[PDB]
């Protein structure tokens, strides 16, 4: 068994911090290992997407043979949050519709920080409720919101991804 | 410089797959994927219209060297001959650098060069400025940039000069490379997977109006164009690959229908130079093994998208000056 | 100096060996498992006597080894696990570890390497015998002719030089099997080709077959009585005998478990009565087709350490032998 | 479209890593593989050395499996390693590999009617082409050649035959 997951979303979401945490100058290279998941062993391939944000053409292997797809916006981000109805489900609908997403909310750890908003009047905080709003309206399998500092969450994130590649 | 090599090096042969077993990708996959990911974590961080902060340019030019200089040991083996000083010809096998590569490797150097050498020339003062975009005056489509800002009342107009002048630059820059991606992309292997994906004919791939429109007696590609819904980029995209897939199955009379499918080939791409890679393109890079050409098709493609974020991050100035001045005359 | 030569030596593995670059190549496996040996080769055939390795070619053989087994620090097992905050939160992550075969193995070999290094280093200094060129006048006395004569004094060695070069053949003899037995542990985990299992004949008899494997199935059993019913008087008969048996170990694995263990007790025996004989066609073919990177660093650098210590061992019977001439 | 194995084989000190690195390009030889054109063909050529098996067998489980033809080498100034082409070597590729061709290199040609070289070197003693040839014809070998590395003489022509007589 082989399983492509590919993290997909805006810039300065966090989607490499996540993928560097999950694993783990912020640079992730295609990752790819062995874990046993109820009873026998799969091969877990890794994409990240950095960059395609800014140029689509940058990244061509993005959406190919893909098994699962991690849609990710920041917490603290509305522009984020719009994006992945404007412009990313269009995408995914169009190069690889039926493979299955994962909704996933980063940055946790600021999300309800009083003091983190008040010195950047500009970012927004997105509540869990909303999040789920959002899941049900791109169809996405599961909705998570998970930090790379703290952790929490991020193994929750590509457990569900694994499993639901394996569907 | 060492146990920082080692690491890049090793974590290719593996081919991605870190459980060693071998399950991996071509070592051309995984080069390809190397250069693709080291440009985005670097072009990633610059934001602004100013010069490469001396250590990013120091870790970008010496660690796309190691990751280019594979090509260096991809070789013609060739007969040629020798004359010792005592005078004696005697013939042997030589060993020069692939046709493709000799030329297109420094070629993609330079290009390399002149644009970090165009964001050098930012070094210093400049007339815009960049803000926090989650500050207030933040407030005031790609969310994650620090909006710039300009003068009020607009820019001088030495500083408006050297913009035009270096988005030309770049702009010549940006086509340079992907003429050299178009060409490793034509050289590539058509890979046994999308053969085998092909519908059984034409009319099955090009649909049944399609079909009848490339195959009527007279054919202008211009009216063709114009009659179907151009509308959206992924519907181009789709009429693209749908074309391409019919070029690939009737090059194995039909030649007509065969040039008039190639003829709007090419408009595609003039009317459309900036569209997202093909199926075909997708399914060559996917199954390519030729280390070279993997090489030639990814640095090209990083080289064109930095130099589309310089085109990107000019544009924004010269767009904000334009809207300072329209708020007067 | 050690980006030009490091470099270079790791872009021809990432070619496959196909210097065309157009990847029509070999695994990433063989790549290093050859440049594994071909190093070992060029570095211990110069190694030519029984004195320190050159300490410039030392450096290089530290280095160069060094590099081709760098790989195996980042072949890993992704396995489940936890941490717990600096205010008792508790989060379940993913942690890699190096794998299972290569955290003991490797640095068990690493070891065994250092230990060869040391006993040729035990040489520094002056040796009671010593070295003749093999074309020159003391070496025409003299009756592997490409190894420079061994000479010892008139009398015979001193029983102390005698003694310390029995004590370092024991030492090298027990590198030697220590690596040959991960070599052949290796060699039992890696995956059994396609193209050997089409070659395979139809039954455990197809094989043998019939006298053989008569002995084989009978009401009774001896091993060394089944070896002495038979021709074993050259390497090529003991290791087609050696073939036919592997070829029927696999027919059954396959399918009994009685004859695959008298089987088994055969390759058992055959490697106590006939250490040294070559690697069997099943052997050759595991490594031939093998995709883990792992298991072919593992695979080649016991066989290099195998065979850098069978050398030493040879260095040593020579000056014993010549030795033993000198008294007689 | 034609894979070519061309491995190697003979004795130490007589120089086939040498031999190989000449022809392409201490010292190592990697195992080379690189697209050659021979007589308008295009083919694809792969070079093995079996460097220290001489010494060790165990050391190069893979030299003689998938061989396509071999390059027998012995030195034209050591007669035991002419005398080890057909009692050691001959009998190992007439067992790993019946029915692949041979091609009898007798290496270090530069040396042979070295006066000076031999009179400084007694226990070296040259070898006569007639003396080669008749080898040839006894261990049945499709050609002889007589090279040398340091001036790369028939160097390519050993080559050249080798992969010649390996296809068909």
């Amino acid at each position: 068994r082989f399983i492509k997951c590919v993290t997909v979303g805006d810039g300065a979401v966090g989607k490499t911090c996540m993928l560097i945490s999950y694993t783990g100058p912020t640079v992730f290279d295609n990752f790819s290992a062995n874990v046993v998941v109820d009873g026998s062993t799969v091969n877990l391939g890794l994409w990240d997407t950095a960059g395609q944000e800014d140029y689509n053409r940058l990244r061509p292997l993005s959406y190919r043979g893909a098994d699962v797809f991690l849609l990710a916006f920041s917490l603290i981000s509305k522009a984020s949050y719009e994006n992945i109805h404007k412009k990313w489900l269009p995408e995914l609908k169009h190069y690889a519709p039926g493979i299955p997403i994962v909704l996933v909310g980063t940055k946790l750890d600021l999300r309800d920080d009083k003091q983190f908003l008040k010195d950047h009047p500009g970012a927004a905080s997105i509540t869990t409720a909303q999040g789920e709003e959002l899941r049900k309206m791109i169809g996405a399998v599961r909705y998570l919101e998970c930090s790379s500092k703290t952790q929490q969450n991020v193994k929750a994130v590509f457990d569900t991804a694994i499993r639901v590649a394996l569907r | 410089d060492m146990e920082m090599m080692k690491d890049r090096f090793a974590k290719l042969l593996l081919g991605e797959d870190m459980s060693g077993g071998g399950k991996g990708v071509s070592s051309a996959l995984a080069l390809s994927n190397a250069i693709t990911n080291l440009a985005a974590s670097i072009f990633g961080e610059q934001t602004k219209l100013q010069p490469m902060p001396q250590d990013r340019q120091a870790r970008w030019k010496k660690e796309i060297d190691w990751l280019l200089s594979v090509t260096d040991h991809i070789v013609e083996f060739v007969p040629s001959q020798q004359t010792s000083k005592d005078g004696v010809c005697t013939e042997i096998m030589v060993t020069r650098q692939r046709g493709d590569l000799l030329m297109n490797i420094p070629a993609l150097r330079k290009l390399d060069a002149m644009l970090i050498d165009t964001l050098d020339n930012f070094r210093g003062h400049n007339e815009f400025w960049y803000v926090s975009r989650d500050s207030e005056e933040g407030q005031q489509d790609k969310w994650w940039l620090p909006p710039v800002k300009v003068p009020p009342g607009g820019l001088s107009e030495p500083s408006r000069r050297m913009l035009y002048f270096q988005k030309d630059s770049v702009t010549q820059v940006q086509k340079a490379a992907m003429a050299i991606n178009a060409q490793v992309l034509s050289e590539m292997e058509i890979p046994e997977s999308y053969i085998d994906s092909l519908p059984k004919n034409g009319r099955a791939s090009l649909g049944d109006s399609i079909y009848k429109s490339i195959t009527e007696e007279w054919f202008d590609p211009e009216q063709f164009l114009a009659m179907l819904d151009m509308s959206t980029e992924h519907k181009v995209l789709d009429l693209k690959n749908r074309i391409e897939a019919s070029v690939v199955i009737w090059k194995r009379k039909r030649e007509l229908f065969e040039e008039r499918a190639e003829t709007i080939l090419v408009l595609l791409k003039q009317k459309f130079p900036g569209l997202p890679q093909s199926s075909l393109d997708i399914s060559k890079i996917q199954f390519n093994k030729d280390v070279g050409q993997a090489v030639l098709e990814s640095y090209s493609r990083i080289l064109e998208s930095l130099a589309y974020t310089v085109m990107s991050r000019i544009e924004d100035v010269l767009y904000t000056d334009t809207l300072a001045l329209k708020q007067t005359l």
